RNA sequence: CAAGACGGACCAGAGCGAAAGCAUUUGCCAAGAAUGUUUUCAUUAAUCAAGAACGAAAGUCGGAGGUUCGAAGACGAUCCGUCGUAGUUCCGACCAUAAACGAUGCCGACCGGCGAUGCGGCGGCGUUAUUCCCAUGACCCGCCGGGCAGCUUCCGGGAAACCAAAGUCUUUGGGUUCCGGGGGGAGUAUGGUUGCAAAGCUGAAACUUAAAGGAAUUGACGGAAGGGCACCACCAGG
RNA sequence: AAAGUUGCUGCAGUUAAAAAGCUCGUAGUUGGAUCU
């Protein structure tokens, strides 16, 4: 089920038993890697660079036919941002929050959504720090939450 | 076809008002309810229409 | 006399130191 | 009904005869 | 969420048997299953199985024949010293005939009578008579 | 009822049944080539794509997101691949 | 003409929300479930002592406003009526309690049938948008997913009412939280603690008792009600 | 000891004593598959 919600949603996606690739794919893995580069240049997220590979160039699996995941390709080169980005996305998301509930002090569901981001974002930052992603003195505070963005 | 048709619209309509009172009576849980319901189940051309249908005139 | 099921009865609602 | 003291009786001698008789069909397999 | 999956699979295979199946699928598999079952197996309690292989953990489609009444899961996994082990068999076991206590010991996966021939104790994992 | 081959389902039933739910899960999308009106050249365009799918030389638009499968533009001509 | 209040009918078998709750249009703001997915990360999870957010109504402290209703109160009758104080309305602080109910923890698996409903998706002839000039909306058929709610059932269970969970339980072990131990004394005394207050949370013992309680099937029973008959009953009469 | 009225083995918590107003909310308890 959910983290914070009542919701328990089946809907996720499904790869298939094949992990070769198809025949009629002709891009080699450096073209692939390439785009990579280009596309993250443009400024984009693995996830969005996935998606974009996926629906216009035909790569359904970068890992299948590169080797490797986004993240570590992005790595190796160096085109990789210091703070995930699921983690970058929740405290976007805690600060819109923020500057809503600054704006509007009687939301009073926003107070509790607020307090469902920031705790998403404390069980991130212990599970990144535990994994020596982020340093050990990080830590999550409201004022410093725009800095971040 | 079309009668088979309407008797599938009458049906649902039916069912409406069947799983209404399906519902109501499913939230009763009182003891004294279910008792007497289970004794009751153990005991157990045409004028008008067209135009003006008169006498003086039709 | 007993009363019978036609009879209204509503069920009732349970709520020194040592030295 | 009947209480449960001899129902709790006949299921556990009821299951025991069921051991006896799988022990006997298994003992006959030898 | 899901912890110890042999409890499920064990729950499930009890639950078929029990409506009178002859087949059943569970999923996922492991080498915990795979092992429990070729114990039950080996003294002809749950036939015959086979283990559908795709890239996630595997299922397993199991045969019933008719013979168990009631195959169980031991959570947690006590530690059964060689001694304690005769204590062991008449707290699970209906008779000292039939019935099976599985150790998983530094031997292997075995049962009760194999595991006093080969001398050692182990983690009971569960019974089937 | 009660006897049945579950290791052997038949293509209807395993059709039928959710992606995740089947014997061995496969996806219900596929990878399909589009020949614009316009023009002659092949993409090979996701059916359930979310990002708009412009021509990499004519720049018209080849499909538009939806809920679920992409809408394609009409007067695109499309295959189904592999 | 104005002031405050409130959004009926449509309005449910509906939907949404963590719960309390949520119904005029329009715009803005920031959230959200489900669905779809050959995206990404790759165990990041489940459950709660401590500590914290929200919490109907009534209530308390400052303001604003006071149409209706209205504790108290003044009158008139003898559970009602006239007038109407605090309040009910808004803003800012508190209080944190309800039959706050499914009198029913949360997460996970397995275990019958049916045809309805809400949202999303997929496939498909047809009718419609005054035969729509392709798509699109509205209907129609079927399937899949997460829902709300039913009917059915020797799955099993239960003391029974009944429960698709209140099942998979003497054949007794998936994980974890709170909590009861005969009836009273008694939510009392005492101490602590929160609160401006009202009160809230925690909470005994001495003593006393043989019961307390839950579920269901039942004869007789002065009577009571619906009818019918009779000039040894009645109306009008002799 | 009977007693499974202290219940780890081994009790219960709709209607009998009993599930917290509700959810985010660290410690402690438990944690998917995989390496001859």
């Amino acid at each position: 089920g959910r983290m914070h919600a009542p919701g328990k949603g089946l809907s996720q996606s499904a790869l298939p038993y094949r992990r070769s690739v198809p025949t009629w794919l002709k891009l080699t893995s450096d073209d692939v890697k390439e785009q990579i580069y280009k596309l993250a240049k443009k400024g984009l997220t693995p996830s969005q660079i996935g998606v974009i590979l996926r629906d216009s160039h035909g790569v359904a699996q970068v890992r299948f036919v590169t080797g490797n995941k986004i993240l570590r390709i992005l790595k190796s080169k160096g085109l990789a941002p210091d703070l995930p980005e699921d983690l970058y996305h929740l405290i976007k998301k805690a600060v819109a929050v923020r500057k809503h509930l600054e704006r509007n002090r009687k939301d009073k569901d926003a107070k509790f959504r607020l307090i469902l981001i920031e705790s998403r974002i404390h069980r991130l930052a212990r599970y990144y720090k535990t994994k020596r992603v982020l340093p050990p003195n990080w830590k999550y505070e409201s004022s410093t939450a725009s800095a971040l963005v | 076809a079309k009668m088979r048709r309407a008797e599938l619209q009458r049906a649902r309509a039916l069912q409406s008002y069947y799983e209404a009172k399906a519902r109501r009576e499913k939230k009763i849980k009182s003891k004294k309810y279910h008792k007497v319901v289970k004794k009751g189940k153990a005991k157990k051309t045409l004028p008008g229409w067209g135009e003006w249908g008169g006498v003086g005139l039709k | 006399h007993r009363p019978g099921p036609l009879k209204q009865q509503n069920k009732a609602h349970k709520g020194l130191s040592r030295v | 009904v009947l209480p449960k003291k001899e129902k709790m009786k006949l299921r556990r001698e009821q299951w025991l005869q069921k051991i006896e008789a799988i022990k006997l069909a298994e003992q006959k397999h030898r | 969420v899901r912890m110890n999956v042999l409890a499920d699979a064990l729950k499930s295979i009890n639950n078929a048997e029990k409506r009178g199946k002859r087949q059943v699928l569970i999923r996922p598999c492991s080498k915990v299953i795979v092992r429990f079952l070729t114990v039950m197996m080996k003294h002809g309690y749950i036939g015959e199985f086979e283990i559908i292989d795709d890239h996630r953990a595997g299922k397993i489609v199991v045969n019933l024949t008719g013979r168990l009444n009631k195959c169980g899961v031991i959570s947690p996994r006590f530690d059964v010293q060689l001694k304690d082990l005769e204590k062991w068999q008449n707290n699970l076991l209906p008779s000292r005939q039939f019935g099976f206590i599985v150790l998983t010991t530094s031997a292997g996966i075995m049962d009760h009578e194999e595991a006093r021939r080969k001398h050692t104790g182990g983690k009971i994992l569960g019974f089937f008579f | 009822p009660l006897a049945k081959d579950l290791l052997h389902p038949s293509p209807e039933e395993e059709k039928r049944k959710h992606k995740k739910k089947r014997l061995v899960q496969s996806p219900n999308s596929y990878f399909m080539d589009v020949k614009c009106p316009g023009c002659y050249k092949i993409t090979t365009v996701f059916s359930h794509a979310q990002t708009v799918v412009l021509c990499v030389g004519c720049s018209t638009v080849l499909c538009q997101p939806t809920g679920g499968k992409a809408r394609l533009t009409e007067g695109c001509s499309f295959r189904r691949k592999q």
